């Protein structure tokens, strides 16, 4: 459908997670939840854990 | 009665020379449609619900055709003639502007 094709990436410029003042710990947990079970999907498969759905 | 009073008046007689050779042209109608998918050819969805694959016109740039944009297509064998601006939901939003 045409609403979903617009929702698709358009490359929004990053603001960078280092320019977001304070809140050090919140960046790590977010990185733990979304970014690292995509890239390192071998170490979840050796261990035998599932990836957090969201 | 209204005794036969129809807008136009005194300049519309010179318009009758210009507007009779264009009125017979198929310039109009272009059945207005709307794109649902650009497949890197183009997929339009008519507003009657019946889906067709159409293609480029007389000389339109391939940048004009965008997602969710309306376009006018040839009345008979469907082919994009002239793209048209987007969304026909704006109209309850143009009467709010003072």
């Amino acid at each position: 459908d045409s609403r979903v094709k617009a929702m698709e990436v358009d490359e929004k410029p990053t603001e960078t997670y280092s320019d977001v003042g304070g809140l050090d710990k919140q960046i790590e947990e977010l990185v733990e939840a979304i970014v690292l079970p995509m890239k390192r999907a071998d170490k979840f498969k050796d261990m035998g854990i599932r990836a957090p759905k969201g | 009665g209204v005794k036969e009073s129809d807008t136009g008046l005194a300049p519309s007689h010179l318009w009758d020379i210009m507007g009779d050779r264009q009125r017979l042209g198929e310039e109009h109608p272009l059945q207005v449609a709307r794109c649902t998918k650009i497949i890197k050819k183009y997929v339009i969805n008519l507003k009657q619900i019946a889906k067709f694959v159409v293609g480029l016109g007389e000389r339109v740039s391939p940048t004009d055709i965008e997602e969710g944009m309306r376009v006018g297509v040839d009345r008979s064998k469907y082919n994009i003639e002239l793209p048209l601006p987007p969304r026909i939901d704006p109209s309850v939003t143009m009467m709010t502007v003072e």
